[PDB]
């Protein structure tokens, strides 16, 4: 920060639930904490710069697990090749997709 | 068979409130050494049907002043929130159960105010506009007091659930460890409500008849059940919270029971204050329930922050 | 998800082009605040509740806070501007320029 | 005597969250296997039904990493019914 | 008399006894000889898809035993 | 000051009422024993699985079983 | 019921649009009041009570204050209704046709990435936790009392500074 | 207004800013700058007259939209990446947002229609505080996410404050206006070179709020507010036409004293990264900025104007008004040239 | 420097205090009306209102003017004698005393002492008459309804 | 009692079904109790009370007196009396209950 | 749905019985019946002009102690933290701080209403 009049004092009033991977009140852990504990374990030591493309590939991971889009490019591919095959007659869905199933446990 | 409870909620608490229209005249009668309805049933049991049917065979007004938007909109908000306020209510298993029923007491209860508050100016005239903010200064009131009071309450229960208050009171009733607060709840739904002696919306002899003067009709009609309604829910919660019932798991019946027994005395207890005392008013309501009940009702939240923990009774969270 | 926040989104530029935007009033201006700040703790909501991040969740109520001192001391601000020209107009406030 | 009913509630709930600690294992297991199978239908269908275009891995990763990452109620349930997606939300929130 | 307000009275009342033994039966009906479960946390909501998905039919309150 | 007090008694008894009960919420904790327990029972209640430990072999104080000797003994919670 | 909470934001957009076309404050009160409930039923659809809960209580209590105060100030003869201007009203219908053709375009430029009207429900809560007790919202909220014990005295010193401020603009 | 009141609104002044330092949350900076919002108005509104509510009003209102805008930003970084901060990696359309709405928040050009307006409309003081004391929270932000902006808009802006500042200046006949239009094309010149060393930028600023608090001294010392009211002080108080004179030339600003060395590092350091002609364009209208206050020390210094009968009153009587900071501060402007390096 | 748009702009003041239009006290008015059931009987009573408070308060009387003055003044003294059980009409045998003394003043005649009696005894009469109207309408009208239905059986 | 019959009181015009003149109405009260009148939704009814009512009464030949309620108002049923007995003025309701009960409106309705 | 349901049926119920109330009884509209009622005579202005609240003070410091009501509502899942010293101290803080603003008011001559 400008003053850190809390790293002075080792004090922390805001400095300690800066980000997901952090405290939650009991222990749940949110989502991407693995994701974002990588990205900020290998963005340190290192300022800006440097961690941009030296910690590229964990932080487009955490995007991934945040934001999340490829995986809906994925799907509504997957999706719309389905209804594509339905309307021509080539696929058959099966009864575990239908609605029927054997339930596991 | 969901619809069927519906109506097992619902037709019978609308004849509730036709009846204690009747209640509310007979035993202000006998309090005023007459007898009220007694013809035109055996003992006057059809006057509230009487009312209605008369009501709706008259002509609504549609006044040119008016925006017939809200007009019509207000009363219709007003009997909704009346009737979905009875939803959660535990008598003792609910038809709906949430996690947070008080909040959505709150919540649905300062909406009900905006139907008083937009029919008021939506009937553009003055008096009217008196009782509208006349109602707001009545919120502005009690509000605070409703929810710190109610917060002190269920610091010893653990949660917003209406369900877990009947165990919080399996052997004892909320009423001796919180009778102040429990005061203070019973005049609070007093001046919610806009019962008397805290009426001053349709205070007839200081406005003539506000935010209904210029409603006729099964509008009029609506508000009219919208207010009984609400009577029944605030003693109903009061009865629910202090006054706990007997839940005994195999004999249900007798929790609703003993409900009906202690809804209706207080109920009772309503029309008994509007025959006793004048009016207060709409300042000196103010004065009251800010400088008199919000002291003490904030040294009591301390409290029952504190007891709690200096007496090693921290509720549990379900 | 995307799709509320899309239109949580523009529901914000809306209220904002509301508030900058002014007409005669100046309590609706005050109206767009209030929506702008619900828009924005709606956002800061799902956000918390999709990451189930229960750390960040004391935000949106701080919020709340300080926007409605905000609409406090602006409708403190419009007494005194009643009390003054006795209209609410936002045109009569025109003699700094001078 | 609220001092004491409340200190045996809060004795009645240990019971109850221990019963929950010893059963969090098989529901453990159970979500495990059951997520996994969930995972290979999908798959053994996207096999069938992206087989004929041109660029597409079957069991690819939108991950660098090669970690376990949980899925999420989209992936699973994606190509079920909307019944199953409509429970998985709404399910709990609206309740029984 | 003031006895002549107890009708009034006892349909009031008898209106106000129906909603609750009314729910109460209806979710015995419904469910089958119990109380209708809360499901306050997921935990519960995760017992009770479970012993739906465990009965065979879509209803969580057939109660599978010890016969399995 | 006493004749002060004995004259608020009587006209505005409501804020007497109000900062008695004011600071007795605040010195009452500090008077008794059963306040430390508040936060012990809030400890003991197990909303999360009690992960298990790898055995070292060098863990005396940890059971091997939850119902073993060692461990925090909850039975101050009972009969308290 | 997939749509759900498209229907929700949807809504919520038009009631602050019509909030920023700007009738009198009662109308525009309105506007807020349903706005904050379409909000407190989308942050209930995504797993939270009790904040949309508050929201709701939040600007009913306040646009009670606003009601009071626009019959004192914000108050003409004639209230100017979203169908006093026809103006307004072509800009209101302009403005939903608008935002119509707009996610109609969005949903052609990219396949997926900003709406998905095509998977739509799909993707709402992301990874809940099956299993769980203690986990609503509420315990976030509570460690304003614990582990976030700063923005508690800070919210504080608000609304008692705020309390001065009052009273010092209004003398 | 009683002292328990003064107490909680001038702690409230104190601790926007100071919260805004001392966080690494976005959201208590936000904050902190709406405690400088909400405490800023009571004393402007203190004297209770129709320009005093105006320029209350017109302060509230551009500051709240800023405000709003601010959390936006927030809010849209914590949807994007799971944190309260700025990072890397972060969208230029949100930090550029905040970049907008900071500048509405300070009073750069071409948000900068507010500031003499608000300034005109409130007494000597509160344009100190308001023109100083503000400038310094949002301010930190910019500080704080210096190689996250983008360097083109950062100097367009400053381009306009220049040019604005001075060409609203050079008309102005009320001094609370000059002052403003003066903060105008500092803090141009601030933003200009916050992406490049931004110490510089704080030397700037604090040699800015050195020159202009013992300037609004004098102003106090006779409640001068005019051309015409400041020149009848060779009569009043004219001990401090030197120092006026001096002050004045180091803001608009001149070698010898110390108001050049800002302007003069800060085209070094730009002249270092290639911002040539930017510099030029800013090195030249500063000369505007200085012309008119070369027109205001001919008024008041060098060409002594008509004075009235009554001021002789002024000088039967006595004063006790200068604060003995009033020289240290206006001394340590005009003065501090040659130990330059050690302020860099 | 003098424009054609700044050329009717004025300089500021000194004090930084503008003289103004003081806006017009423009109070609401009400007719707390005849039918309103607080006024007791016939009221206009025009009042203006800053807020829901008093600024002025003008009774319109005239709508139970009859002009039983000019009929009495074509009636005969015994004619003219029910007029005054019909002025005030709570307190009807007290208006009539009166009538009853200023004509035995006229005529000088005294009447005897068992009248004198049963006159101050219904007058006394109507005096209880008259107070239980006063207090109990004063009560309804403050909300306090139960004495008038306990008093008006007496 | 008149509430044991079920009529009680409402001060709004509009809540309203009946309005009984009982007093003198005067040339200055009329325009109000005609807007009364008229302010009431049909179904109305109306009970002229008293001769000073029913036609002018006692002040039947003053200035400032309309001589009956007849000419701004049309009067269902008249009470006679100066005044009219409480007693007197229930028979008259109750002969109102009587004349309402013997409408036979949707009678017609069906014949037209 | 089953809360859905229930408002639905609400909501359908006043609808319907207000179409009733309309659609079934008989009309005779006209100018003298269908304006404001202002007991007998008629109005000397509008309705839609200001209104001076004199209680606006006391409205704004509602909002306040609203936010107040808002931060103490939490409490119940407060107490079932470990610490229970910190949540006690900053609750008897921010209820103080209420108090004394409160105080401060009355004194102040706040809650009085501006005659
Ligand atoms: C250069 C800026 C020139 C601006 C022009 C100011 C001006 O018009 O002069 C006032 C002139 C009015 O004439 P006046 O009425 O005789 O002046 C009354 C004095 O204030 C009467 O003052 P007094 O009666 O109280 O006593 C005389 C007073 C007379 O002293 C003064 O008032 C002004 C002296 C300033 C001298 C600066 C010369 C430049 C030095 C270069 C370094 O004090 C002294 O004796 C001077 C002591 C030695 C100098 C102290 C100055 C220290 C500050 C140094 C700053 C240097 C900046 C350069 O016009
Ligand atoms: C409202 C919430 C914000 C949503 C955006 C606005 C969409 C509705 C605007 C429609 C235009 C209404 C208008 O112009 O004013 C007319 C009216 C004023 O009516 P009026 O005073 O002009 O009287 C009209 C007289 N007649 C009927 C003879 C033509 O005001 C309103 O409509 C506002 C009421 C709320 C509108 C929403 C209705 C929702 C339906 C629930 C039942
Ligand atoms: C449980 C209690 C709650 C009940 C609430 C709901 C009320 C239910 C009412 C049931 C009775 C229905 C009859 C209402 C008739 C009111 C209108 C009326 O009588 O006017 C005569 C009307 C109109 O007859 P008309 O055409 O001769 O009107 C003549 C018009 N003028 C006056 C101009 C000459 O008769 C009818 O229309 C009867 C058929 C309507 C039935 C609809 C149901
Ligand atoms: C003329 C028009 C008049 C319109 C009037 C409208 C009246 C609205 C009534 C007031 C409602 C305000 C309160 C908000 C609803 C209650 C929120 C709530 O807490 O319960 C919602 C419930 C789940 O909530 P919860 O109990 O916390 O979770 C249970 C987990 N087993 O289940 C849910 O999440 C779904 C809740 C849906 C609420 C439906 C609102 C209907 C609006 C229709 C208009
Ligand atoms: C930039 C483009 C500007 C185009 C100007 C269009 C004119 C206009 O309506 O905007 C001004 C309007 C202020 O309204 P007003 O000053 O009262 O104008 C007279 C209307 N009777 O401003 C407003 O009232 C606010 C309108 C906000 C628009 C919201 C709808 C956006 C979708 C279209
Ligand atoms: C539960 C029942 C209710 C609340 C009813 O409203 C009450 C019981 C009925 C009333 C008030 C009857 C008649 C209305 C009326 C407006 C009379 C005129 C009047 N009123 C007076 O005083 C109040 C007088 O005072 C000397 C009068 O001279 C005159 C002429
Ligand atoms: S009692 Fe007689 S004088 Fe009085 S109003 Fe009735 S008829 Fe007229």
């Amino acid at each position: 920060p400008f003053l850190d009049i809390q790293k002075k004092l080792g004090i922390s009033l805001d400095r300690h639930f800066m980000f997901l991977s952090a405290e939650q009140p009991y222990k749940n852990a949110a989502r991407c904490h693995a994701f974002e504990k990588e990205w900020i374990e290998c963005a340190h030591g290192i300022g800006g710069t440097r961690a941009k493309k030296e910690c590229k590939i964990e932080f487009d991971d955490f995007e991934e697990c945040l934001l999340r889009y490829k995986t809906m490019r994925r799907m509504h591919d997957i999706k719309k090749q389905r209804e594509k095959l339905m309307k021509e007659g080539k696929y058959t869905p099966p009864p575990h997709h239908s609605g029927r199933e054997e339930p596991r446990p | 068979m969901f619809f069927i409870n519906i109506l097992t909620l619902l037709v019978p608490i609308l004849i509730a409130m036709a009846f204690l229209t009747l209640v509310e005249r007979k035993i202000l009668g006998y309090m005023q050494l007459r007898k009220g309805p007694n013809i035109v049933g055996p003992y006057g049991i059809l006057q509230p049907f009487a009312d209605a049917m008369k009501l709706f065979m008259k002509e609504p007004m549609r006044p040119l002043t008016t925006s017939m938007s809200l007009f019509i909109i207000a009363p219709t908000l007003s009997l909704t929130l009346a009737l979905s306020l009875w939803v959660p209510l535990p008598m003792p298993h609910p038809l709906i159960n949430l996690n947070l029923g008080i909040l959505f007491i709150l919540a649905t209860s300062s909406l009900s105010v905006y139907s008083i508050l937009w029919s008021g100016w939506a009937s553009n005239s003055k008096y009217s506009l008196f009782g509208a903010l006349r109602a707001v200064a009545q919120t502005i009131s009690y509000e605070v007091t409703m929810a710190i009071i109610l917060l002190s309450v269920l610091l010893m229960n653990g949660s917003y659930s209406l369900q877990t208050l009947i165990t919080t009171q399996e052997h004892m009733w909320l009423l001796l460890p919180a009778w102040p607060m429990a005061m203070m709840w019973f005049i609070s739904t007093l001046a919610e409500t806009n019962r008397a002696p805290f009426d001053l919306t349709e205070g007839e002899s200081e406005l003539v008849s506000g935010f209904n003067v210029e409603y006729a009709a099964g509008p009029f009609a609506l508000f009219f059940m919208a207010e009984y309604t609400n009577i029944i829910l605030m003693n109903a919660l009061t009865t629910i919270i202090f006054l706990g019932p007997l839940y005994y798991i195999n004999l249900p019946e007798l929790y609703s029971t003993n409900f009906m027994m202690e809804a209706l005395l207080l109920s009772s207890t309503f029309l008994w204050i509007r025959a006793s005392y004048p009016r207060f008013r709409y300042d000196q309501l103010m004065h009251l329930l800010w400088k008199n009940f919000l002291p003490l009702t904030l040294a009591l939240c301390m409290w029952h922050i504190s007891l709690p923990i200096f007496t090693a009774g921290v509720p549990p969270y379900m | 998800m995307p799709s509320t926040f899309f239109n949580l989104t523009m529901a914000f530029s809306l209220s904002l082009l509301g508030t900058l935007m002014f007409r005669s009033h100046l309590m609706s201006t005050l109206l767009c605040l209030e929506g702008m700040v619900l828009s924005l703790f709606i956002m800061t909501s799902v956000t918390s509740l999709n990451s189930n991040s229960m750390s960040s969740m004391p935000i949106p109520i701080t919020i709340l806070v300080f926007a409605a001192c905000e609409a406090a001391v602006g409708l403190a601000l419009l007494v005194k501007v009643s009390n003054t020209y006795g209209t609410d107009y936002v045109q009569n406030l025109n003699l700094l320029q001078c | 005597r609220m001092m004491r009913w409340n200190q045996e509630r809060r004795r009645l709930l240990i019971e109850d969250l221990e019963a929950r600690i010893a059963l969090m294992p098989l529901f453990q297991a159970e979500k495990d296997r059951r997520t996994l199978q969930i995972l290979r239908e999908n798959l053994e269908e996207e096999a069938i039904i992206m087989k004929d275009v041109p660029n597409w891995k079957v069991g690819e990763s939108v991950f660098h990493t090669t970690r376990w990452v949980p899925p999420l109620i989209g992936e699973m349930y994606g190509l079920r019914t909307k019944e199953e997606m409509s429970n998985a939300n709404f399910g709990f929130t609206w309740y029984t | 008399m003031w006895f002549e307000i107890l009708p009034g009275l006892a349909i009031m009342g008898v209106c106000l006894v129906i909603p609750g033994v009314s729910t109460a039966y209806i979710h015995k009906f419904t469910n089958g000889g119990k109380e209708k479960r809360v499901a306050r946390v997921q935990y519960q909501w995760y017992l009770m898809e479970r012993d739906r998905r465990i009965s065979g039919v879509n209803r969580y309150y057939v109660s599978k035993g010890l016969e399995n | 000051i006493s004749a002060f007090l004995k004259n608020a008694w009587a006209k505005e008894p409501v804020l007497v009422v109000s900062f008695s009960v004011w600071g007795l919420a605040i010195i009452m904790p500090m008077i008794s024993p059963y306040t430390k327990y508040a936060s012990m029972i809030n400890k003991a209640t197990p909303y999360n699985y009690p992960v298990p430990v790898r055995d070292d072999g060098n863990m005396p104080d940890v059971p091997s079983h939850p119902q073993d000797p060692l461990g925090p003994s909850l039975d101050w919670l009972k009969n308290l | 019921m997939n749509n759900y909470i498209f229907v929700l934001s949807s809504l919520f957009l038009v009631g602050c649009l019509g909030l920023a076309l700007k009738p009198s404050p009662i109308y525009g009160g309105l506007g807020l009041i349903v706005s904050g409930f379409v909000g407190c039923l989308m942050v209930l659809g995504f797993g939270g009570s009790f904040l949309g809960l508050m929201v709701f209580l939040i600007y009913l209590g306040g646009m009670l204050v606003v009601f009071g105060y626009t019959t004192a100030m914000a108050t003409e003869e004639y209230p100017e209704t979203w169908g006093s201007n026809w103006l307004i009203l072509g800009f209101l219908v302009l403005g939903v046709i608008m935002e119509v053709f707009l996610i109609c375009v969005l949903n052609y430029y990219d396949e997926v990435g900003v709406i998905n009207l095509d998977g739509l429900g799909d993707w709402l809560m992301y990874e809940v936790d099956d299993v769980g007790v203690m986990l609503e919202g509420g315990i976030g909220v509570a460690a304003m009392y614990s582990c976030a014990t700063w923005m508690m005295v800070v919210a504080g010193w608000s609304l008692f500074a705020g309390i001065f401020i009052i009273i010092e603009i209004t003398r | 207004m009683n002292p328990i009141t003064l107490a909680i609104i001038y702690f409230t002044i104190f601790l926007g800013p100071v919260i805004t330092m001392s966080s690494t949350n976005l959201m208590l900076m936000w904050v902190g700058l709406e405690f400088s919002l909400l405490a800023i108005i009571p004393m402007l509104i203190n004297k209770k007259n129709p320009r005093s509510t105006e320029a209350a009003t017109k302060y509230f209102v551009t500051q709240a939209t800023a405000s709003m805008i601010i959390l936006l930003a927030i809010v849209l970084n914590y949807k994007q990446l799971g944190t309260w901060m700025f990072q890397q990696q972060t969208n230029g359309l949100i930090l550029n947002m905040t970049l907008m709405a900071l500048s509405m928040k300070l009073g750069l050009a071409p948000f900068h229609f507010w500031l003499p307006e608000v300034t005109q409309g409130i007494p000597l003081h509160m344009g100190l505080i308001l023109l100083t004391w503000q400038k310094i929270a949002p301010l930190s932000i910019l500080i704080q996410i210096y190689p996250l902006l983008n360097s083109t808009i950062i100097l367009m802006l400053a381009i306009t404050s220049i040019f604005m500042g001075a060409w609203g200046g050079l008309n102005q006949t009320q001094m609370r206006k000059i002052m403003a239009y003066s903060s105008i094309a500092h803090m141009g010149w601030m933003l200009a070179i916050l992406p490049y060393n931004p110490s510089l930028t704080l030397l700037n600023l604090m040699i800015y709020i050195i020159l202009t608090a013992p300037m609004f001294m004098a102003l106090m010392l006779n409640n001068s507010m005019t051309i015409n009211s400041i020149s009848l002080l060779w009569n009043k108080t004219p001990a401090m036409l030197t120092m006026i004179s001096l002050m004045l030339l180091s803001l608009g600003g001149l070698p010898p004293l110390t108001g050049f060395l800002p302007k003069w590092i800060i085209i070094t350091e730009l002249m270092k990264n290639n911002c040539l002609i930017m510099a030029t364009l800013m090195a030249m209208m500063a000369l505007l900025n200085l012309f008119f206050y070369t027109r205001l020390i001919y008024s008041t210094s060098l060409t002594m104007f008509p004075t009235n009968n009554n001021s002789k009153m002024m000088t039967h009587q006595t004063k006790t008004k200068p604060n003995l900071m009033f020289s240290t501060l206006a001394i340590m402007s005009t003065m501090t040239l040659p130990l330059a390096p050690q302020l860099i | 420097y003098p424009s054609k748009e700044t050329a009717h702009w004025k300089p500021p003041p000194w004090n930084d205090v503008d003289i103004l239009k003081e806006k017009a006290v423009t109070n609401m008015t009400l007719n707390f009306g005849p039918q309103h059931p607080a006024a007791h009987g016939v009221l206009r009573l025009v009042l203006e209102l800053s807020g829901e408070m008093v600024r002025k308060c003008d009774p319109h009387i005239g709508l139970l003017h009859r002009g039983t003055e000019k009929l009495i003044e074509y009636k005969t003294y015994l004619q003219a004698l029910p007029y005054f059980d019909r002025l005030d009409y709570v307190s009807m045998m007290c208006n009539e005393q009166a009538y009853s003394i200023a004509v035995e003043k006229l005529l000088n005649i005294q009447p005897p002492p068992r009248a004198q009696w049963i006159r101050v005894l219904f007058g006394e009469i109507t005096r209880i008459l008259n107070h239980i109207m006063a207090v109990t309408t004063h009560a309804l009208d403050i909300g306090a309804m139960t004495p008038f239905f306990w008093m008006f059986e007496e | 009692d008149m509430d044991r019959f079920g009529v009680v009181f409402r001060a709004s015009p509009r809540q309203a079904d009946v309005m009984i003149v009982a007093g003198t109405l005067t040339n200055k009260m009329a325009p109000a109790l005609r807007k009364v009148y008229d302010q009431m939704p049909e179904p109305r009814y109306v009970v002229s009370m008293g001769s000073c009512a029913n036609g002018g009464g006692y002040y039947h030949y003053s200035y400032s007196v309309v001589r009956g309620c007849d000419r701004i108002v049309p009067v269902d049923i008249y009470v006679p009396g100066c005044p009219p007995t409480a007693e007197a003025l229930l028979y008259g309701i109750l002969q109102l209950q009587r004349k309402i009960k013997r409408e036979q409106k949707l009678k017609i309705w069906y014949r037209r | 749905m089953n809360l859905y349901t229930v408002i639905f049926i609400n909501i359908l119920l006043s609808l319907t019985l207000i179409l009733v109330a309309f659609w079934l009884p008989q009309m005779n509209l006209y100018s003298e019946k269908a304006n404001p009622y202002e007991c007998g005579f008629d109005p000397t202005s509008s309705a839609r002009l200001p209104f001076s609240m004199k209680f606006f003070l006391v409205a704004i410091t509602f909002l306040l102690f609203d936010l107040e009501i808002a931060l103490l509502l939490p409490l119940p899942w407060a107490i079932q933290t470990i610490k229970t010293s910190t949540m006690m101290i900053m609750a008897f803080i921010l209820v103080t701080i209420l108090s004394l603003g409160l105080a401060y008011e009355w004194t102040q001559k706040g809650l009085e209403w501006t005659e």
